[PDB]
């Protein structure tokens, strides 16, 4: 069976009711990315940034938010391929996990985790983060921050991701904008190592022309259709 | 691959 690397972005979770920033205006929930997703923004107005991620974290866990058929299809793909499948996501939601995928690399972190600003240790966290919330991993308790990678910070799991990029027979980018690096450059890396590259998206990404195979439309229709095609090809 | 960055 081929080695398959999937990269997902915000597009796949749009139908589930989770929005993201837009290059059209450069706004995430009508906030400038500078203010809610940079280390400077956090330093300038920690109250606002914690409030922002508190709102995102609460909204993620509302009953109307559910994985969609695209998430479910990727779980079936992992079921079929086992160890020869890897899912890397730019998303900070937990919808891949709720769909049944395991060993997901969250390269930009996770909304349902916080991190000790001192030790870097990570905690599961489903509620609000308030100023009174400090770590329990340090002798001198330190403030908690969202375990979310901000612009200007290094993504998580990059060594493992680049290993997979050089190993993949098929690289599939799903729901990515082509505007966020290094993730948007992964297709170039995959191609260099001889991978067959596929884009599945609601609309073409900036780097769409670099993909060998491309399908566009609602993720909940396009992704199950491609996964079915791929699984049938495997006999 | 460098830091998380737009554009
Ligand atoms: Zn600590």
């Amino acid at each position: 069976k081929p080695r398959v690397l999937v990269l997902t972005g915000a597009g796949i979770s749009a139908e589930s009711g989770i929005r993201t920033f837009r290059a059209a205006d450069g706004l995430w929930e009508e906030h400038r990315v500078e203010d809610v997703a940079t280390p400077e923004g956090f330093d300038r107005d920690p109250e606002l940034v914690q409030a922002f991620y508190n709102a995102r974290r609460r909204q993620l866990q509302q009953p109307e938010i559910q994985p969609n058929a695209a998430h479910l299809a990727l779980a079936k793909l992992q079921d079929a391929l086992g160890d020869r499948f890897l899912l890397v996501t730019q998303n900070i939601d937990n919808l891949h996990e709720r769909a049944g995928n395991t060993n997901v690399i969250h390269m930009h972190g996770e909304l349902l985790k916080v991190r000790c600003s001192q030790s870097g240790q990570v905690l599961d966290w489903t509620g609000d983060v308030t100023p009174e919330d400090k770590c329990h991993c340090c002798q001198f308790p330190a403030p908690l921050r969202p375990h979310v990678v901000w612009f200007g910070e290094m993504p998580l799991g990059m060594d493992e991701i680049y290993m997979a990029l050089s190993m993949a027979d098929i690289f599939i980018a799903i729901g990515t904008s082509g505007h966020v690096y290094p993730a948007a450059g992964f297709v170039h890396e995959a191609k260099l190592h001889g991978a067959h590259t596929v884009e599945l998206n609601l609309e073409p990404s900036q780097v769409g022309n670099e993909f060998a195979e491309k399908y566009y439309g609602p993720a909940s229709q396009v992704v199950p259709e491609f996964v079915e095609k791929l699984l049938k090809g495997l006999k | 691959g460098g830091a998380k960055r737009h554009r």
